[PDB]
């Protein structure tokens, strides 16, 4: 039944009486259900150590991963370029996939194509939809350029990309002056971070390995900056408002800001800002090229040293003050620019803000997750606020990469029970967080069902998830947000301290049993 | 808009293609005609989607884990092939289910075979026969295992079946391979077509000796409800306050168990007709059991499909048929009284799978709003023949619509409402124009039965009056 | 007893069962307390409709009070100016307690002295203490003004501001053209906001009003904008932005945004930043005056009308989507300027978070407290959101303010349910979110009471508060925040449909019972 | 230092002042001399501030309703004037109690009767009259009333002693009147000494008519505990684990029924000597109960406080005293183990109230730490005989020390960590320097007792070896 005046969804709908009763009929009838004693029992058993070690000896299965496929992150990189339509060679239903993906993380249109390879091109390959493909999406949606990557279908079975473009030229189905860059991005190598800088080095390749001859390093007095995977509005854009107070001439190169962004104001636009063509076919004039997200960005630095011929400097994500510091010193040294009054205030505050809410921060344990130059620089802040990592998970990590932030971690008396987990899962986590408990989450979304797991042993189990990462798509406009620089980690601070007054709170609410803590001032 | 109109809409949008895709598009639009009512003399479907168009269709993957398999609460389905397609549809459509999830459920989990460039190399069967037996090992409660087949599987050469049926041997398990690889077919409906056939010879015939279950006379099965935001549950209630036995649902909050009781049942109630008509066909040739098609979108066609299927029994049960609609009636009486002066004459367009475009119609009806346009991803002519008798005359009807089309035709025809996807969402939203999600009812929900339409009528209402709509224009311009 | 390796400190300390027998003993032997069912009985007897009739019967009593006392309000506006130190005439108790509030809500070091009165005072006046005050104060802490307000003690003696800083400076204690411009600001007058009314107008008149025979409107082709109390860093600096990007000549009159916002780098800065003297001495030469908070600043309306002759604009505060259009409108009318492409974006970005969250938003009911003008602008906006705020509460309202938002409401259908008081406490508010119970609060840290009251009756009786205002002493850098503007109608947004989510989430993470509706996606 | 390069500190400080303030400011800034042990010879006390020079300094009215009545838990205070004093003094302090506030406690609730310029006008008598009456109706298991004056009580000639008689015969209930008002005195101090004679002659002097309580030889009173953070809780199990039974806590967790069976008692043991040594010079004078001084701040005074305290009944408290002492031993040396290599050297300043300036000396030392400098805001010079023997030689003392001074002090000192009040925190914060408030604790605590000094010690590493505290220097400059 419903009331007219007060109508009930699912929740709490679901939970009237005679809703109950068919549900335990249903369950009682036809469903065969193990016993709840059974379950309890062995719920029970999936938080034990005895359940971790088997847990950790999984070879083949994988539950719950912290990771996604190459091409989204390739879609995600095509997205920052000028009028730019990504197109993924191979079959439609990952594109679908995709867009919704991030649809549902951003909130916005997410413009995307497929040339829907089918079942028929596993005995001619995928020639004749590139060649339609591209011939439709130009005269459709109006791109100014197209890039390309692929779907595993594709990959298996060995569709040549270059051959297939030169052959939509030659053949007069797009104008041979219209810009087609391409990367292969099989998903069954790396993760979307390593499709992000497959795309990327593709795009960077197409404008500039053919016009290296008046290249000249440095003449055009700007910095290159490469982003990376990001998901993060604020992250673009504090980047670009730092090194504007700075007096730094820059070039962003892939810069989806704008197009992730658009207005309502009545109309759609498909297109909005990013990097121009001029801005890459320039780029090897600059002074350098730095690259914000080192560790998944590996085969665009080879290309840019050997190429380009720049020196991209040894610097970290620029995340938490140590990290951002660095970043902005080695900017001033290859521009030549000093570091303004702004930058060096907004930097006391940060400090300022810092020895406010250290008391509360202070021997905090944490678990998080997410994709490398992320996670280290999420550690590496911790660290700095006298927070202890405990749980380091990195689905997509490396050896190389681990051993870097074990480094880190030993370098800093707040690291001594920090473990590094790679190619681990959040089914993995879920069992850390139960054997070795801390005190919350830091990760996507998908954190959220082990919170649901840790109340169910008991509310004293209990481990709460603080949003940061991709995806978040339970939450409204988090993508807004900062986590780069002296702005980010003012931000990032933030949220941890007040979740830890939330829950302190929370476990002082009680009238005459807990409230006796239940502090007006903290 | 007149018919001509609409006409020179559909020349005027396909100038914009090269010629090829303009010969195709132009056979997927169409102006629907009372005279007409042949499909095939109206509109073609089910045909491959032009490349490079934005077409808004998943594929067989989706179809077949997505849609059918991966609500069944108590198997653990494997997402066979490499990271993305289990991580995209993790937990992303609403098929709501009881149970404790890890422990003896585990719709919202992502098992996944996670490929490695060496198991596109060596073959994925080892690794696979290797995640069943610590698939056994770590979640012991499991009832069954369904393995979705991702499109490097069968491209490999793989024998998935060959797997299901040693382990499953091996570990007395129902185990069931499904070949739902995203390059089959043109969109999801074949996942459909496959997930049934593949229930049929894996799952339903079990307890076909099997006869210590005690059936009734008023035994039936939900078939095609996937329980969105709890679509299935406040179906269930009116069938069996109507005084009838659901003994299944197919697959919203579904269980192995329910599943095999099904062809135990008098009778098969088919809600999805594009998803799960394959089965119930299945189940009339080889245990004699009747099917027919219901729609409970609105009062007046829940009404109409309770009358019918009460027929189908005896004067018992249609006297508790009148008893349900008598009880019921002041409550979506409130509901009409109440929002359909805020919400008539409103005009509607939708674009959503293989049955709501037309399923949902009623519903706006009783709301006094009117549908001008819909259309279909993946639907067959079948559901077109269906399409043409629910929609008014000189409607827009469009199949496999690209994203250009779906945009050109709001920005003319310019609906008071669009209802479609979360791809399509934040487009209308940027242009000002109203939106509900149809697909995951915006997070809302049960739309289905009376408690629904309460729900669906609250939803229109809260989003095509809300203030915001007023804002997007500045003063200034 | 502790654990060296995890010491514990109140909480959870005193549920240790020797600590619980302790207390139990304590109670039962020597408290004489009311027996626990007689305490349950009047409790529930509290949240009852007979005792909210009772409790709207009060006249004399006042519980809870959502306002402090003028001076405070000085204290801040004085605070708003280059070097200048806040001087409160009268007695030492109220400026340790000024000082240590506002110390909890920024966070900041307070800067404000005393001439510390006792009662000795009362045979002779504080006249001595008013001259070896200003002379110690100006030696010692090198102010380059000094602003002066009073407290109750010093209003009933009856202390003469004006002759008492004359003499000083006849007497030779302070330099005669040495600033010291004075409010008097009795506390049992109205609230903390016409304290700040009253010290704005004291400072205007000390630089203009024998000097008005050579200005001349529009001369200087400005704006001046008085922002009023005014508590969030980003308040003052959306609107210092806002007008930047327009390129608004413009002077923001009482800026204390530097000065509550020092770095911490090695070194305490008494003063930061603040409105120069000689901006309010060239101030009667600007276009016009806008203020920001007209509704607390009618005092100094008639000033600026009056003596300045400018023709003050009636706007409301600049919160929400049509009073931000309305001020942006107003000063591009005034100015000449155009507003700018950026602004226009700004605005349609938020609108479409509008329209992104308006399906959890709609409907949803408040209760909300203080000062008259952020209430008015958020219930402006609130209704906008499609949200319904049925308890608006404020405590130092009036009656032609109530009318002005009565007929906010009338005007809208969201409005239906809604009812205004002023001259009530958060006792009065209390009673109303039991019998007439919303989804939240939206309140100041003393609302978090409230909620604990609310919870103790039952969760399904629970309000939870969420923090917008003044003050706010139990979260961290709150302050930092803004509400003005379209940045600001985005933070509340956003602050708003999460605090929606979060408390989703938690009604539906109980496994098996309720998490059939825990989504992974909202 | 040495004494001269602080003698010389104090002189250079004092140039900034005019002549009439530095002569004054002297004489309340001074060296500590171990030769001399008088203080009334070595520095000035319990003066009025000097005006304009930023007093760290409260009122009578802070230290009557914010330090002695306010924590007292089943009664409700009257902050009886305008809305300011109440208002910023609502919940300001930790003083932590149990109860079910709004109902039978009422600690951290603001009841007040606002006045308004018609009060000023008219007088408040009649209005105070009505709230009694108000409170009575809508709390009604208030256990007593009483009135705190804020300045203009007194100034406008209002008579609460007056209506608290009449409206006491009238409702049978305790009614205190409280003449607080902040312009009485010259700081918080005197509004101790009003708020102790207001309990002797309205409370206390009320079981003079009863005898149905049962003593025992081991009755005594916590006097002078405010229960900061638990602080006297932790004190309590201590005192009860010794074999004494603890019938009053003055006045944290404090009700009015033990309040009154403190003359009752056989010993009051008083923490905080400046804030009620009145009362109990009183309880001895009139009842014969002997009162004595204690310390439980660290293990060495908690230890010699235990045994000082034990002396004073017969062999079996002696016992368990013992046995108390035996207990705690391996936890407070666990904590010493731990904390005081990482703490020992540091150089603390310290300026509180009117106690813990010299009474949190000793737990410092069992961390292996010195305090350099200590002062007082409203002490008398008894506090600095006190003060003189358990602060080091040649160590920099101050009363009432401006915030001019206090900073100057601390720039040349330069001290490892500073420990002082809310208003001094965020100062020192940005100048690089560790601090720890030592009046709410920064939010922690108890500090009293064995578990209180595990608390301690974490709360002074945490914040002394910070990482944050590196970081102030950009590396840029
Ligand atoms: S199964 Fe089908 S696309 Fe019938 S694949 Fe799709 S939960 Fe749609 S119109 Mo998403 S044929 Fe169900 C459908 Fe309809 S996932 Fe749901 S909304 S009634
Ligand atoms: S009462 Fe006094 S100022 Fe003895 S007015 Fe003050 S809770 Fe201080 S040094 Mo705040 S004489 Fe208590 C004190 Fe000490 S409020 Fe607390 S910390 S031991
Ligand atoms: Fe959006
Ligand atoms: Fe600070």
């Amino acid at each position: 039944s419903q009331q007219v005046d007060k109508i009930k969804a699912s929740y709490p709908l679901f939970l009237d009486q005679d809703y109950k009763d068919m549900l335990a009929k249903k369950r009682d009838g036809f469903e065969e259900k193990y016993p709840q004693d059974k379950i309890d029992e062995v719920f029970q058993w999936t938080t034990t150590k005895e359940y971790q070690e088997l847990n950790f000896q999984r070879e083949a299965l994988t539950v719950n991963p912290a990771k996604a496929c190459q091409p989204l992150g390739a879609v995600l990189c095509a997205l920052g370029f000028e009028k730019t339509m990504p197109y993924v060679h191979g079959s439609q239903g990952c594109v679908a996939y995709f867009r919704s993906y991030f649809n549902r993380h951003f909130r916005e249109p997410v413009s995307c194509v497929s040339d829907s390879m089918t079942e028929d091109a596993a005995v001619f390959g995928g020639q004749q939809n590139m060649k339609d493909g591209l011939q439709n999406c130009k005269a459709t949606y109006k791109p100014d350029m197209i890039a390309v990557s692929t779907t595993c279908m594709a990959e298996v079975i060995g569709d040549d990309l270059n051959a297939f473009i030169n052959n939509s030229k030659k053949e007069g189905f797009i104008p041979d002056e219209f810009p087609v860059p391409f990367a292969h991005t099989p998903s069954f190598v790396g993760s979307h971070v390593t499709g992000w800088d497959n795309m990327f080095e593709g795009i960077a390749r197409y404008f500039t390995l053919k016009s290296m001859d008046d290249k000249v390093v440095g003449s055009n007095k700007k910095i290159n900056i490469v982003p990376g995977f990001e998901t993060y509005l604020g992250n673009f854009r504090v980047i670009k408002r730092m090194l504007s107070e700075m007096g730094v001439g820059y070039s962003l190169l892939s810069d989806p800001e704008e197009v992730l962004d658009t207005p309502a104001d009545g109309q759609f636009r498909m297109y909005a800002g990013g990097t121009t063509q001029e801005e890459m076919k320039d780029a090897p004039n600059a002074l350098n090229t730095v690259l914000l997200q080192p560790w998944h960005l590996e085969k665009t630095k080879k290309f840019v040293e050997g190429t380009w011929k720049h020196e991209v400097p040894k610097l970290n994500i620029p995340m938490g003050l140590d990290w951002t510091d660095e970043f902005l010193m080695k900017v001033s040294e290859i521009s030549g620019q000093p570091i303004p009054a702004s930058l060096t205030k907004e930097r006391g505050r940060l400090v300022d803000m810092m020895t406010d809410s250290h008391t509360w921060l202070h021997g905090k344990r944490f678990a998080l997750w997410g994709d490398p130059d992320f996670v280290m620089g999420l550690v590496k802040f911790l660290l700095e606020l006298g927070c202890e990592p405990v749980h380091i998970l990195c689905h997509n990590g490396n050896k190389r990469w681990k051993k870097a932030v074990d480094a880190i971690l030993a370098a800093s008396p707040y690291g001594k029970n920090a473990t590094v987990y790679i190619g681990k899962d959040l089914w993995h986590l879920r069992s850390l967080v139960f054997t070795d408990k801390p005190d919350f989450m830091i990760g996507n979304s998908y954190g959220k069902f082990i919170q649901r797991d840790t109340l169910h042993k008991g509310k004293e189990f209990e481990v709460p998830l603080i949003r940061i990462g991709f995806p978040i798509f339970d939450r409204h406009h988090l993508h807004r947000s900062t986590t780069l620089g002296y702005e980010g980690a003012m931000q990032i601070l933030t949220t941890l301290v007040n979740s830890i007054l939330e829950r302190l709170d929370e476990e002082t609410r009680g009238m005459q049993a807990t409230d006796y803590n239940h502090d007006l001032v903290r | 808009m007149s018919r001509e109109e609409v006409e020179s809409l559909i020349q005027e949008v396909l100038e914009v293609y090269p010629e090829k895709a303009r010969k195709d598009r132009n056979k997927h639009l169409a102006v629907n005609d009372p005279a007409v009512t042949q499909s095939k003399k109206c509109i073609i479907s089910n045909k491959k989607s032009q490349p490079g168009l934005m077409t808004i269709r998943g594929c067989a993957y989706a179809g077949s884990k997505g849609v059918v398999w991966g609500p069944i609460k108590d198997m653990i389905h494997i997402s066979h092939g490499p990271v993305g397609c289990g991580q995209y549809s993790r937990a992303g459509r609403r098929n709501y289910y009881i149970g404790t999830t890890g422990v003896n459920a585990f719709v919202t989990m992502n098992f996944t075979s996670d490929f490695q460039e060496k198991d596109i190399v060596f073959g994925g069967d080892k690794k696979l026969a290797k995640l069943i037996d610590e698939v056994e090992t770590l979640f012991p409660l499991n009832k069954g295992i369904s393995v979705q087949s991702e499109c490097p599987i069968g491209l490999i050469g793989d024998d998935i079946e060959s797997v299901s049926k040693v382990k499953g041997a091996e570990l007395s398990k129902t185990i069931v391979p499904v070949r739902c690889e995203g390059f089959r077919g043109v969109s999801q409906s074949l996942g459909h077509h496959i997930a049934n056939d593949a229930v049929r010879d894996w799952v339903l015939g079990k307890r076909d000796e099997d006869t210590t279950f005690a059936s009734t006379p008023y035994d039936v099965a939900i078939i095609g409800d996937y329980n969105i935001g709890g679509d299935a549950w406040s179906s269930r209630i009116l069938l069996e306050e109507m005084g009838l036995r659901c003994v299944a649902q197919w697959s919203g909050d579904g269980s192995i168990s329910e599943i095999e009781l099904t062809p135990k049942v008098k009778l098969n109630l088919v809600h999805c007709y594009r998803s799960m008509n394959y089965i119930s066909r299945h189940m009339e040739e080889k245990y004699g059991i009747p099917w027919m098609e219901y729609n409970f979108f609105g009062p007046t066609k829940t009404i109409e499909s309770l009358r019918a299927i009460a027929a189908k029994f005896d004067e018992s049960i249609q006297k508790k048929c009148e008893e349900v609609i008598a009880k019921y009636k002041p409550e979506w009486e409130a509901v009409v009284a109440k929002y359909r002066p805020r919400l008539e004459g409103k005009r509607v367009m939708l674009y959503i799978g293989g049955l709501r475009p037309r399923h949902v119609i009623g519903a706006y009806e009783d709301l006094g709003m009117e549908v001008v346009g819909t259309g279909y991803e993946f639907a067959h002519n079948d559901d077109y023949d269906r399409t043409m008798k629910e929609m008014g005359d000189s409607t827009l009807l469009y199949d496999d619509v690209t994203g250009y089309e779906f945009e050109e035709f709001v920005k003319r025809i310019k609906p008071d409402l669009i209802g479609s996807g979360i791809k399509e969402k934040f487009i209308f939203q940027k242009m000002g124009i109203p939106f509900r999600q149809m697909h995951s009812w915006d997070y809302s929900g049960p739309y289905h039965g009376f408690d629904g339409f309460a729900i669906f009528a609250r939803d229109m209402d809260m989003t095509l009056n809300n203030p915001c709509w007023k804002k997007l224009q500045a003063p200034w311009e």
